[PDB]
């Protein structure tokens, strides 16, 4: 019902890094990263299991995206070092049952809109 | 490289008893589909965590169906609110999002 | 001599998942297995290499209590010589095994309404797990020709898959915690013996 609450920066300038994190409800549920370009198909960036603190990335977003986990408040952060003009995409925090593939996103996060000012 | 091609991307139906949506895969899918309801200016929500087993919420009158390469979705009660973009999703091999199927009142 | 810590192993509120099974070394204990054997809570008590009644009066060189959680169906995967996903990948009891595996339904204990997914198993691995070992490695598995480069992609999978535990489901899906009492090392003077 209640989406996983997430906080992320908006309207960052070129070359900056956005740090966005969501608060996990609690447990071993994996947290997966979904990028949605404006008016386009959704994309998958990676995941990090909060309990095991294991880092997962995508070949498209290898190196550009960095994910960290804060155990104290059970939040997983996302830092994106390199920003592009087309990279102004909403990044969704999705909770899914940990599996070999990112399973059904039950449930999704709030969704943080990010824009780029050249 | 499995792409969840959706044939009726611009599928549009006026309110009625029957609604039809489709989803296809480039390779074999072991019935690991999922449908996400993405409302306009809204975060997506899971609808069918199984291939055809609807979610724990209130997907009443929403029914998944199909296995293998071909998948379809039908809804008996097409209310105005449930009209949204439904993103077919496959995780048999890797997380692969279909381009998306908009639904319109035409 | 002193009282046994056997209660802590069975009464521990938390058991780690099968892929990373907690192994509790046992020392300075009194082998009071009479209460365990007379217990009606233990659904399966199939001892391998020793008779269940002999546990009360016997001297044990060293005892290792490895505990984990398994799904309701196929609880007997732990039995030596039994091949399966959890047996081959997560915890493989060696074919020549000397100990007693005791498992009981923990649906009222380790199952929560709506699902409790904390316990998870390594569905995929490059090779079958070596006997009596733990591999907590969580690198992306590579099922395709293209190197995954430590990155999840097509024909690339995460190794661990979470269990589906629902209290609603019957014998098919119920947490059946297993406590493998592997003992009788026969390598040192025995610190565990039956009461006198
Ligand atoms: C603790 O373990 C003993 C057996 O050693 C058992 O009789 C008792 O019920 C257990 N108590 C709890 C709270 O689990």
């Amino acid at each position: 019902q209640v989406q996983l609450v997430q906080s992320g920066a908006e309207m960052k300038n070129f070359g900056s890094s956005v740090k966005v994190s969501c608060k996990a409800s609690g447990g071993t549920f994996s947290i997966n990263w979904v990028r949605q370009a404006p008016g386009l198909g959704l994309e998958y960036m990676g995941r990090i299991i909060p309990a095991l603190d294991r880092a997962i990335y995508t070949q498209k977003f290898q190196g550009r995206v960095t994910i960290t986990a804060d155990k104290s408040t059970s939040t997983v952060y996302m830092e994106l070092s390199g920003l592009r003009s087309e990279d102004t995409a909403v990044y969704y925090c999705a909770r899914s049952v940990v599996g070999p593939t990112p399973n059904y996103f039950d449930p999704w996060g709030q969704g943080t809109l990010v824009t780029v000012s050249s | 490289e499995i792409v969840m091609t959706q044939s009726p991307a611009t599928l549009s139906v006026s309110p009625g008893e029957r609604a039809t949506l489709s989803c296809r895969a480039s390779q074999s899918v072991s019935s690991d589909l999922a449908w996400y309801q993405q409302k306009r200016g809204q975060a997506p929500r899971l609808l069918i965590y199984g291939a055809s087993t609807r979610a724990t919420g209130i997907p009443a009158r929403f029914s998944g169906s199909g296995s293998g390469t071909e998948f379809t979705l039908t809804i008996s009660s097409l209310q105005s609110e449930d009209f949204a973009v439904y993103y077919c999703q496959q995780y048999n091999n890797f997380i692969a999002f279909g381009q998306g199927t908009r639904l319109e009142i035409k | 001599t002193n009282l046994c810590p056997f209660g802590e192993v069975f009464n521990a509120t938390r058991f780690a998942s099968v892929y990373a099974w907690n192994r509790k070394r046992i020392s300075n204990c009194v082998a009071d297995y009479s209460v365990l054997y007379n217990s009606a809570s233990f659904s399966t008590f199939k001892c391998y290499g020793v008779s269940p009644t002999k546990l009360n009066d016997l001297c044990f060189t060293n005892v290792y209590a490895d505990s984990f959680v398994i799904r309701g169906d196929e609880v007997r995967q732990i039995a030596p010589g039994q091949t399966g996903k959890i047996a081959d990948y997560n915890y493989k009891l060696p074919d020549d095994f000397t100990g007693c595996v005791i498992a009981w339904n923990s649906n009222n204990l380790d199952s929560k309404v709506g699902g409790n997914y904390n316990y998870l198993y390594r569905l995929f691995r490059k090779s079958n797990l070596k006997p009596f070992e733990r591999d907590i490695s969580t690198e992306i598995y590579q099922a395709g020709s293209t190197p995954c480069n430590g990155v999840e992609g097509f024909n690339c999978y995460f190794p661990l898959q979470s269990y589906g535990f629902q209290p609603t489901n019957g014998v098919g899906y119920q947490p059946y915690r297993v406590v493998v009492l592997s003992f009788e090392l026969l390598h040192a003077p025995a610190t565990v013996c039956g009461p006198k």
